């Protein structure tokens, strides 16, 4: 059965472990810009998480122009290639979310794996007693691919929810 | 190289010029980083004529510094570093800024800052591009104001720039209020609105240079670390002890306002006149319910999260915004004034916030005028209003003027040691038997009197850092509480707060990181001890304008001899001539000569024998 | 008795009389509670002269109801159950008012309440207390305001009467805004400000009682349980399936307003012109971070916390509060009116939760009118403003003018059917072809045509309750989708929501509390099945100003047969001949004859023989 | 070891499943006013759970005239002997949070006593991902004391909290 990572950003105390986790199962160091997960916090305490959502139309996977991405057919994760990929840009500029990060001197993009189907910042998330990240287990519902939107737009929009017009 | 970069940014504003410097294995192995390896640099640059160097001048060095933890271990700390506006020595600062993390990500692991702009300029770093630019739109900014303007147009710029390569997260920013661009001598270096470099008055260093921030994005990969198994076995088990410190994580620092006076005695009450209290207005369920409106936050990495948000969306002080508050400004902007309220506290906690003021520092400084006031030495017309115990708005006017430097508020504007001293001349009487200091730096919110809490005897008497109770000396000298143990924290540069692991097994990730092999004997016997001694080397030379002489100023301040009239403890208080032997005593372990100034042999068995030529420079100043 | 008190309160406004009527087992177990026993008690007081009874008038009884599952299953439900002054049928609906729990706490099983009060009224519930109370200082209260006056007034005196017992908790309320206060026919009952007895226009009823809420607090144990070690085995059980429905207990109904319409072609759009859309400003993911202030929400015992909190600090409409809103709030008073932005709809959703207002039956006028107004069938003249597809400061105008029945307000607040007719007459023009209801009931936001959604052909067309989406008709009638099936938890009284154990253990937990011996079959063939036949019976009946004819009536309005203008199901609408075939098939399948009215010889053998009286009347009409 | 439950009215959602756990395993019944946590839900939305601090004083054992409560050893919980109450409500009075509560009909009051060393209480919020409830195993600090409040004042701060000026 399928999982997808729901996400509930007032939860989030931008710990970071998340970032953390990831950037060390996938890269083998510490590196923040290469987490496939990534917290913004574009103003002190409103802490956004964001990661890919799966589109089932995979805009990222289509755009690519040497088919560096592909799609995991037990998971539905985009796996990404690395020595195809010729840092381009296009899947970046395809992704409703702006998902697709190239980190300084990377040479390939970075996309969520779904760590093979059993996410490592969901857990670091729920050991620390946040519980800002969820799996979901079942079929994809389409208002999943909804949630892949600009992180500077769900930031401001929390802004104003909390502090008003004196924001 | 592993777990550091090797590399320094220098920045010199007068000329505005950038350049790298290196950063060599056998410096960062020998002062490994922070407050060590900035205290070994302000050394080599200006120990020959340290005394004549005016910390509010153009020749002082700011300096911004990581070690090899920083970016690895938990939680999250950068290094500030400077000739102190307030005890003429060093004070080897912390803030939670993840700045010391991208400066990392970028390729550097600080930033030698030299030199005074013509006009406000903010510094700009952004992997391989530094630069210099025009900060005079945001000269005055308080901290909201600069991250919903300054920060976010710099966001938005790189965000621009490197579209085709995904949206990066934010840059980290450290920055001064008003406070720190007027030269008053205990405003701090801020961050993230709430998160201080609070001890040393650096925020007037670098307002004096006309820096209103410094703001840094990195976008590679941390260094190499040495052994990378070790490191995350290690990280797995530190996790799991820090998750379990249940109330720290729930609560913070913020259970401290009742606790620290009611159950230890040790609680400044109207600039110290009292120890204790059973006040529980200031309980922390009262801010919790009243004002949190964020209970979990955290600085990068952070399996504690002991900060906190409190926000005010009712009363006359709608609007204002701080954390839990720290413990510290629960006291100094709370108990220290006569306020007990929650919805007060987080009042005058974000004015010294917005203001860019040390809240230990300034409340130090209110306290001290409003006792003055109630004694009849600081009269109505002198202050321009009265300065009640309690009266929250008349210690928000007395900021006002401080931060203006208008009417007394110039006076007050240069800290209580120096404020007394001319309060003292002005008046004719003596009122630094109310100024409670150790070598011109406020005590901190712990008293020695009561016993009860960590604070004893010499904890400030000794220490190189005076009042500043983040860095309090122990007997023995050596041994994890004391100096030389937070010397390795203010250079490792971590968060005291996610120590739980302990001092060993802290050392042995160092080496995991960095390949280095330093054992904590070597630590307290050699790389601290040397750190601790040119401290105590600057420190004694001193001002230009405050000298401190050891046979009188290793000591603590008179009020601190008076029984404690309330309380549990009531009666007690320690003795001037028990701590003078043990100030003796402290002197013998840590390598001090007789009169408290450091052994030449030390000095060359500590590999800093060229020191000698400064011991020799103290001598005759005091002979 | 197990699980039940044997006792209603008998409530009479007119003499102002309180007393206590005994439930006896015999009845219980032929009509469970709940909608069932409510039907029944309004057929044996009412049945005889049922079309002579105005469901406005003094002769309406409204009935507050539980049954045996009430305050033992997970979650919480009250019934309420009345003559519809929409339908002039019965509705079983209910709210998730603790009101239900606090009755039975108190040793009451509900309240039967007759007349009319002289003035306005409340009626205090306090264990073994009952009182009639003046209201008029309350009345044209909203939510809001009445939690903060009366509310907390009553918890005050309650609490310095009850001072040497302890605090005790809050008493539950139910009550009428502005609108059941001037009988506005789709008013409704409230509670918490957000929660609805929603369908059938009870809160016009109890206005018409002058009854502005009923306030009830009860301290004592629920009655005895026959198998309490089954039940706790149960319990755990449920919680535990519950616990598992991760999306629900995150997002409630409040993904609906994107999925319905985007996913399932089936959400009106426009008045019911369009059903799908595409728009994903109104998804969830909007409304959760620029609205939701609690995102966990619960009622008594329940593990599923499906309920959310949304609230305005910014903008024109700051200060209104809503919760996810509910799916049927997002489209009623958001899609169907051709607004999609989040903050316009929590606006609206607040607004007919302030006046106490059906949002379904609600947003079905309002996008009625704006429809002819489209046309040009409502001027701008007849309204005093225009009312374009997208305004909310125009809908909010218009909910003014009709809860103070003004102007074209007086017209509207009968409701769709009867507005309909109205301005048929008036202008001449048949509109009745634009108002989307069944048996004067408007149709919930779940549309027919493109059979994505639960709803198809007959679901309405043949329900005793009309447009109520919330029980809808099933082919085949018995078995576990339809009719029956929610007679069932709207008389258990148990929320839907917390139904996913199924219908057969739901049966087997009620057994374990009463000591009943109910099985599926049972309640599908005897029990349900009668309770259906009454509601049948009664809504057949109607009157006085309405009457219903099921060789027209059982039908879909003529909308539902327009091919689907858009989407991926474009052009798809069902076939009048084969609804019409379906029809035929239910009658035969629930036991009405070729007519659609009850067979004589089916309610003889469900123990109802003397309705053939009710039947013998309906056929004389109808010839 | 000791425990004592720390709790965070901002995160209950009001299910109230402690009640429900609480009472049906003292009383054998459901029974809301008889749970020894209760939750007190003044303006809707606001939860505030409401329970005994073990104050180190005890004022409710000190003040009781027939000496029918006590405190046990091993946890430091306040235990009932329901047949020596008379129901006369001293404790009720002397308890600084107003905690002691006498039921309707049960004859003797009911007091926390943190269910020898396991609250079912945390159980079931943390099962149900709440977590308004959770355990501090520590030795007994004086702070604790401090939180024993009345829930009426806890719930008017809370509301002015969240709606401001406009509550
Ligand atoms: S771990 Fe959870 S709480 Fe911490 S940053 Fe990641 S998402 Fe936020
Ligand atoms: S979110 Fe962006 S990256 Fe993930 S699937 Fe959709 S397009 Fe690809
Ligand atoms: S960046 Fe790499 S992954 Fe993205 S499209 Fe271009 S080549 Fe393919
Ligand atoms: S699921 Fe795995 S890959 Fe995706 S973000 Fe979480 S940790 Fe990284
Ligand atoms: S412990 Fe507190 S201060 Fe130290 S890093 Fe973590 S959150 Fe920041
Ligand atoms: S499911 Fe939602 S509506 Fe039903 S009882 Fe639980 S919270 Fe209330
Ligand atoms: S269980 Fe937790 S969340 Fe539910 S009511 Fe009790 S304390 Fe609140
Ligand atoms: S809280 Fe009240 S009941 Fe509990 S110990 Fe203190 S006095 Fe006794
Ligand atoms: S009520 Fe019962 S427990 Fe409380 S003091 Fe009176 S007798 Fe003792
Ligand atoms: S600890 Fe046990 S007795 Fe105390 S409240 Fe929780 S469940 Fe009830
Ligand atoms: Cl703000
Ligand atoms: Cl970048
Ligand atoms: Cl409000
Ligand atoms: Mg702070
Ligand atoms: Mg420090
Ligand atoms: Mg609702
Ligand atoms: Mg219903």
């Amino acid at each position: 059965e399928r999982i997808w990572i729901l996400i509930t950003p007032d939860k989030c105390s931008g710990c970071r472990l998340c970032e953390v986790t990831c950037s060390l199962e996938h890269e083998g160091i510490i590196w923040p810009e290469a987490s496939r997960i990534r917290v913004f916090e574009l103003f002190p305490g409103i802490n956004v998480p964001h990661t890919c959502v799966q589109c089932p139309d995979y805009p990222c996977v289509n755009a690519c122009p040497t088919n560096a991405l592909s799609v995991d057919e037990k998971t539905g994760a985009v796996v990404v290639n690395e020595e195809k990929c010729i840092t381009c840009g296009a899947c970046v500029l395809a992704c409703p979310g702006k998902v697709p990060r190239i980190p300084a001197g990377k040479g390939s993009v970075v996309i969520c794996d779904l760590c093979g189907g059993n996410p490592k910042c969901v857990e670091i998330c729920h050991e620390a007693g946040h519980d800002a990240l969820k799996i979901v287990t079942g079929n994809y519902r389409p208002i999943y691919r909804t949630f892949a939107k600009d992180p500077q737009e769900k930031s401001l929009d929390i802004a104003r929810k909390v502090f008003g017009e004196d924001f | 190289m592993y777990a550091y970069n090797g590399k320094l940014l220098d920045v010199d504003l007068t000329r505005e010029k950038v350049k790298e410097v290196e950063l060599s294995e056998d410096v960062l192995k020998k002062f490994y980083g922070g407050r060590g390896l900035g205290t070994y640099i302000l050394w080599k640059e200006l120990g020959e004529k340290w005394e004549k160097v005016d910390p509010l001048g153009e020749e002082n060095l700011l300096l911004i510094l990581t070690g090899p933890l920083t970016g690895y271990y938990p939680g999250m700390k950068t290094s500030i570093v400077s000739k102190s506006p307030e005890s003429n020595g060093v004070v080897g600062s912390v803030l939670s800024s993840e700045l010391g993390l991208e400066l990392k990500a970028a390729g550097y692991d600080g930033i030698i800052i030299r030199g005074k702009a013509k006009s406000p300029v903010y510094l700009f770093i952004h992997n391989d591009t530094v630069e210099i630019r025009d900060a005079t739109k945001y000269w005055g900014m308080g901290g909201i104001e600069l991250y919903k303007t300054l920060l976010k147009e710099v966001h938005e710029e790189i965000r621009k720039k490197e579209k085709l390569k995904g949206v990066p997260k934010e840059p980290a920013m450290i920055y001064i209020g008003k406070g720190g661009e007027n030269k008053v001598r205990f405003a701090a270096i801020m961050t993230k609105l709430m998160h201080a470099a609070g001890y040393g008055g650096y925020g007037a260093v670098m307002g004096s240079k006309n820096l209103k921030a410094v703001i840094a994005k990195g976008s590679g990969p941390l260094p190499e670390v040495y052994d990378k198994e070790k490191m995350k076995v290690l990280l797995r088990e530190f996790w799991k002890e820090l998750f379990s410190m249940t109330t720290f994580r729930e609560w913070g620092t913020g259970a401290g306002g009742y606790s620290v006076g009611h159950d230890r005695s040790s609680e400044p009450i109207r600039n110290w006149q009292e120890e204790y209290h059973d006040n529980e207005e200031i309980s922390v369920v009262n801010f919790e319910n009243r004002t949190w409106i964020k209970k979990y936050w955290a600085d990068y990495g952070c399996p504690v999260n002991c900060m906190k948000i409190s926000y005010l969306r009712y009363g006359p002080y709608k609007g204002s915004i701080s954390d839990a508050p720290d413990y510290e400004l629960q006291a100094y902007m709370g108990t220290n004034l006569g306020i007990f309220e929650p919805e007060k506290i987080v009042y005058l906690s974000y004015l010294v916030d917005e203001l860019g003021l040390d809240g230990i520092n300034t409340g130090n400084i209110l306290g001290f005028a409003a006792e003055l006031y109630q004694r009849g030495i600081l009269t109505k017309e002198d202050l321009g209003f009265e300065l009640n115990w309690g009266d929250e708005k008349a210690f928000a006017k007395l900021l006002h003027l401080i931060v203006e430097k208008e009417g007394i508020g110039k006076i007050l504007a240069e800290g209580t040691y120096r404020a007394a001293l001319k309060i003292s001349e002005i008046k004719g009487i003596d009122v630094t038997k109310y100024a409670v200091h150790v070598k011109g730096i406020a005590v901190g919110a712990h008293g020695i009197r009561s016993e009860l809490d960590y604070t004893k005897d010499i904890s400030y008497a000794v220490s190189v850092q005076g009042g500043d109770h983040t860095s309090t000396a122990a007997l023995p000298a050596k041994g994890y509480t004391g100096e030389l143990v937070e010397a390795f924290y203010d250079s490792a540069v971590i968060c005291n707060f996610v120590t739980k692991p302990g001092f060993e097994k802290i050392i042995e990730f160092g080496n995991a990181l960095s390949g280095f092999n330093i054992t904590p004997e070597q630590w307290l016997n050699e790389i601290g001890l040397r750190i601790i001694h040119l401290q105590r080397i600057l420190l004694l030379l001193g001002g230009p304008d405050v000298y401190w002489d050891p046979r009188k100023d290793d000591d603590n301040p008179p009020r601190f001899y008076e029984p404690l009239p309330s309380g549990p403890v009531k009666g007690k208080a320690p003795n001037r001539e028990d701590i003078k032997a043990k100030v003796k005593q402290y002197y013998e372990e840590i390598g001090y000569d007789e009169h408290g100034i450091p052994k030449e042999e030390v000095l060359e068995e500590l590999g800093i024998g060229e020191a000698k030529r400064e011991v020799k420079r103290i001598k005759k100043r005091l002979n």
